[PDB]
RNA sequence: UAGCCUUUAUAAAUAAUAAUUAUUAUAUAAUAUAUUAUAUAAAGAAUGGUACAGCAAUUAAUAUAUAUUAGGGAACUAGUUUUUUAAUAAUAUUAAAUCUCGAAAUAUUUAAUUAUAUAUAAUAAAGAGUCAGAUUAUGUGCGAUAAGGUAAAUAAUCUAAAGGGAAACAGCCCAGAUUAAGAUAUAAAGUUCCUAAUAAAUAAUAAGUGAAAUAAAUAUUAAAAU
RNA sequence: AAUAUUUAAAAUCAAAUAUAUAUAUAUUUGUUAAUAGAUAAUAUACGGAUCUUAAUAAUAAGAAUUAUUUAAUUCCUUGGAAUAUUAUAUUUUAAAAUAUAAAUACUGAAUAUCUAAAUAUUAUUAUUAUA
RNA sequence: AUAAUUGAGGUCCCGCAUGAAUGACGUAAUGAUACAACAACUGUCUCCCCUUUAAGCUAAGUGAAAUUGAAAUCGUAGUGA
RNA sequence: CAAUCUCUAAUUGGUAGUUUUGAUGGUCAUUAUCAGCAAAAGUAUCUGAAUAAGUCCAUAAAUAAAUAUAUAAAAUU
RNA sequence: AUAUAUUUUAGUAAUAGAUAAAAAUAUGUACAGUAAAAUUGUAAGGAAAACAAUAAUAACUUUCUC
RNA sequence: GAAAGAAUUAAAUUAAUAUAAUGGUAUAACUGUGCGAUAAUUGUAACACAAACGAGUGAAACAAGUACGUAAGUAUGGCAUAAUGAACAAAUAACACUGAUUGUAAAGGUUAUUGAUAACGAAUAAAAGUUACGCUAGGGAAGGGUAAUAUAGCGAAAGAGUAGAUAUUGUAAGCUAUGUUUGCCACCUUCGACUCAACAUUUCCUCUUGGUUGUAAAAGCUAAGAAGGGUUUGACUGUUCGUCAAUUAAAAUGUUACGUGAGUUGGGUUAAAUACGAUGUGAAUCAGUAUGGUUCCUAUCUGCUGAAGGAAA
RNA sequence: GGCUACGUAGCUCAGUUGGUAGAGCACAUCACUCAUAAUGAUGGGGUCACAGGUUCGAAUCCCGUCGUAGCCACCA
């Protein structure tokens, strides 16, 4: 006898992060072989096609327009913003530092070149 | 010609599987298209090996051959190649060689149709009750008018069913997908994509 | 070791569990062809590709007094027609664990809201046991659509659960014993007697068929409808 | 009557529900039976007895099988109303009239309630003497 | 050879897979060896019967054993580790 | 010479101590892909694989490409 | 026309285009483009070598012109 | 009206992707081309995914430097998912950290790199068999289920039957029953002879009966009822079976722990002895052959055969 | 990973301590014999194993790795 008793196990590639859910910068939304699902908005993508949250958000699943036939993956800076953002509006962008209102630290700062 | 044993070039073993109990209210194979008279299984869904299949065929040729411009349409095929372990061997260690194709058949289904220039129907419907003598389920003479069958005690006219264009169905209640398409098409994202 | 169990606690603590809202369309009314409110309909935010459904592309199957490509015959004087042989096309019809262009329900799952707080999650400090499982139901792999078989998936029970029912019964149908009491509601299951509890209605059976473990093709005799 | 199919509520018709409503639209429901086939070894084996009704003739029995149902029967919108039934009492001549009731079928667990007792926790008290 | 023989002896040689001191082959004698045949004999058997003594049985005396959850310890069918 | 002591080498079932995987009648043990897998993820068996993997690919196509030819300058001539 | 001297040419070698599915540098970056099949043909060429050809221009910009 | 450009629409990812298969890819991840050959760089890496641990995966950001690009920016190897291996012990360099009285040193550490443990979480640098002479601890980590096969039946009837499928026969395929065979499952850890048999009926004989151009008669053949009675003795073999001989009305088929070893036997199967053929280097071994060869039991209960006592008559 | 010593012709083998393309060997034609063949003579191919230096001058020294099996190391 000769059995074809062999393969590799699953590889767990599911949404990993769901619309209107809470993100965090560096979390992974997705993860896929091949982009099933495109990098949108303040949003990047990695070596395996993994997208992954730029900034802290709310991840949003979306079509495009510009893009037809291509399902997006981005994340609102709030609740309120339908993420598929309209075009000619300006960019909803977070500054997301911090002033050194400590005298020390911002000298440290100002010194640091 | 080759109804009976597919010439599937990557020749496989296949999965048991299981015979569609067509819920939905298939229709499909269930009716007459090439022939007058013709033979439907009446019971519960079925598989039919290639030799009982062959077996029914000869039984009703027997009676097509005398005809003139006789006819007999084999309408389905033995497409699921089954494989046996012998009844000696021990059970797992692998699974058994090649044996026999075979053919899953729902309850409504055609397996058989004639039309003879001189057929009568008593011997048509003669050949066809032979015919269901070789094989393991219960059949059914149809004839073009008698309708089809869709469950065990159910029965069904195709001539009744609704036509319907499904893109102006589709156009009505449209798809997200669609209206993103739709918007694509219009001048302030065509314009703008910058491609 | 993790999973599941226990003890003691911790909070700028509800983060837990369940459901709703979220969408689309219609009608009516009010403002500026758009917005809000109200009512109704629609398996109703996002994710999906199983059933079903389907034959598109892929892989397979069938048919054409249809067309083309050549071949084998065949009749008149190399040309020509017919009876065709395969392939390709055209048209019609079909199916598949590794086909899904359509497509459910269940499912995964997010925010806020409401309801559960004599309740949950999380964290901290500590103790375990367990890693032979079984059956039933559903969907499969193997087996022969065989096994009280075997392999896993989901739920329940048994395991560790006594009580009522299923004649008797680990796993089925109900239901969870702190101790009694026994008036009232009952569950599943029952109500001629054994055995706690019953009376009716309308049909059918005459075979003890059957009456809590439904045996098949087929045959005969009726009965309806066309 | 004869021949040949089908055993069907998809269509069709009938009946019922829901939206504008004496109609239309949408939904839901309604379409055979018996026998034979039939079958092994301690002993009949529905759990057992036994169960298919019958006038004369009962203050009285008449599936204890199969299928669809009800809780006396019929309309109206679980409830009331009417109808006869059954039982009883009264009055009149074993019958008639009047009225009262029964219509909540019942059995059934170590389920739930009630009825009491125990322990534990939560929240309120009372009495007696980290009060 | 036997009425009849998968046994025995003789002979043949596709020796699955004989063979020369793991000795090869054929004899005389020997053997409580193993198998087969003939004779004789017989209770081995057809087919058992009768008899004898020692037990068995009863009475007197002495007095074990393995075993044993508890037992008020029936048939049948069904059920069920 | 040989014998004995000490060191060194060859040989040894002579003799002693040990061992002889898990899964199977030589083959499977690690990794990847699809199905099985029941529209999230996961999912088994001596299940099916035209199964595939223990890698492969690099220091290289160079140098030259603005003040130049006789003579005289050096405000570009 | 011819002699010598001093030079210059001839080492004869493919890409000529941001090349685009013959083969060749398999990791970076910048710029740009589209494959395949099938069909109809064509010297040897034949089912099978190579080359050619094979979906639609409404609107827009520029140019010439009635 | 024409030319040129910009292009758009439709189609396509069936080609191509270093390589399997899957997902992705023309907005190209595919292809061509310039530069380059750098990012196939150096320190900190949060946060996620996955996840027992060991590991694995994606990765924002901060800092140093590099390459391409007018710029925006992009590059911490390859469209993605495989291409792998712990410690210990050695080895090589760099680091300037320790330097066993002090100074050097040695030796250890840090950082980078090296070769394998494929039974692939790797027990050692280094290990195969045999026992029927065996031993100890434990575990069970014919009956039951099934009915593929087997046996029997049914439906339909191709076809034999001098003619006619259905007197008799009955391909292959169809629907069942049985639990009599060979299997499968793993809940459950002795063949034959003698002796005595009990039960079944799917009847071999005997009784009754239907059919039989294939019942003239007589022998038969086939089917229905029928289990009352009956159903063999020898040669060979351990055999059941089978071959034959001689009979018989007939020499039926099963079930009963393939009835019956606390009833007998022990020829077969079987351990110790031994030999042969084959296998093995060998000890020894064998779906081999042969000679030899070990269990016993006074009956408590049930049950059955007989026999008493007591009793309610 | 380091260290060796060998690989001429179709076959076998020389040659080797430098100033060479040589030998029978089986193979095809003549010769001889009645007629074979033994024996006599025709010729046959080597990049003296891939491939570079020192002496006008190396098949032979030195010297890169092909190749064939060795050997050492590493063997945790
Ligand atoms: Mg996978
Ligand atoms: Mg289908
Ligand atoms: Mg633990
Ligand atoms: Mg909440
Ligand atoms: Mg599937
Ligand atoms: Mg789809
Ligand atoms: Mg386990
Ligand atoms: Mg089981
Ligand atoms: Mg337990
Ligand atoms: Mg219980
Ligand atoms: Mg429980
Ligand atoms: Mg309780
Ligand atoms: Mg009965
Ligand atoms: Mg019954
Ligand atoms: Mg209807
Ligand atoms: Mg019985
Ligand atoms: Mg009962
Ligand atoms: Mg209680
Ligand atoms: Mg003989
Ligand atoms: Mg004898
Ligand atoms: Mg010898
Ligand atoms: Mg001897
Ligand atoms: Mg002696
Ligand atoms: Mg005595
Ligand atoms: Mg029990
Ligand atoms: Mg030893
Ligand atoms: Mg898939
Ligand atoms: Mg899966
Ligand atoms: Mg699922
Ligand atoms: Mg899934
Ligand atoms: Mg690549
Ligand atoms: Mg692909
Ligand atoms: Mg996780
Ligand atoms: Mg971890
Ligand atoms: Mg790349
Ligand atoms: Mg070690
Ligand atoms: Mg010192
Ligand atoms: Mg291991
Ligand atoms: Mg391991
Ligand atoms: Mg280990
Ligand atoms: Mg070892
Ligand atoms: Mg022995
Ligand atoms: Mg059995
Ligand atoms: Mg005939
Ligand atoms: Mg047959
Ligand atoms: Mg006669
Ligand atoms: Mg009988
Ligand atoms: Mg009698
Ligand atoms: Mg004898
Ligand atoms: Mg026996
Ligand atoms: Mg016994
Ligand atoms: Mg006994
Ligand atoms: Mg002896």
């Amino acid at each position: 006898s000769r059995t074809s008793m062999k393969d590799s196990a699953g590889r767990r590639l599911g949404p990993k992060k769901y619309e209107g859910q809470d993100v965090s910068t560096g979390e992974i939304i997705m993860r896929q072989r091949g982009t099933k699902f495109y990098p949108g908005e303040n949003v990047g993508i990695g070596k395996d096609h993994s997208i992954f949250a730029l900034e802290p958000g709310v991840v949003r699943y979306y079509l495009d327009p510009f893009h037809p036939k291509r399902k997006f993956i981005g994340v609102a800076l709030r609740r309120d913003l339908k993420l598929p953002s309209p075009h000619f509006e300006p960019t909803v962008r977070r500054f997301g530092r911090f002033e050194l209102t400590n005298k020390r630290a911002a000298y440290k700062e100002e010194n640091s070149i | 010609k080759h109804e009976y044993a597919p010439r599937f070039k990557i020749v496989q073993k296949k999965q048991k599987g299981r015979v569609p109990v067509r819920t939905g209210g298939s229709i499909k194979g269930s009716t007459l298209q090439f022939g007058k008279y013709g033979l439907r299984l009446k019971s519960e869904g079925i598989r039919i090996s290639a030799q009982q299949l062959k077996e029914a065929d000869n039984a009703i040729m027997r009676y097509v051959r005398p005809l003139n411009n006789g006819h007999l349409w084999r309408r389905l095929c033995t497409n699921v190649a089954v494989c046996i372990k012998g009844n000696e061997t021990r059970m797992g260690k692998g699974k058994g060689g090649f044996d026999h194709w075979m053919v899953r058949v729902p309850t409504g289904k055609i397996l058989f149709e004639i039309n003879g220039d001189d057929l009568h129907e008593k011997v048509a419907r003669e050949a066809f009750r032979k015919a269901g003598t070789k094989l393991p389920g219960v059949y059914e003479f149809v004839s073009l008018d008698s309708l089809v069958r869709v469950g065990l005690h159910s029965f069904k006219n195709p001539k009744d069913d609704p036509v319907k264009n499904f893109y102006d169905e589709n156009a009505k209640k449209p798809s997200k997908k669609y209206l993103n398409i739709l918007k694509s098409q219009e001048p302030q994202y065509k314009l703008f994509r910058g491609r």
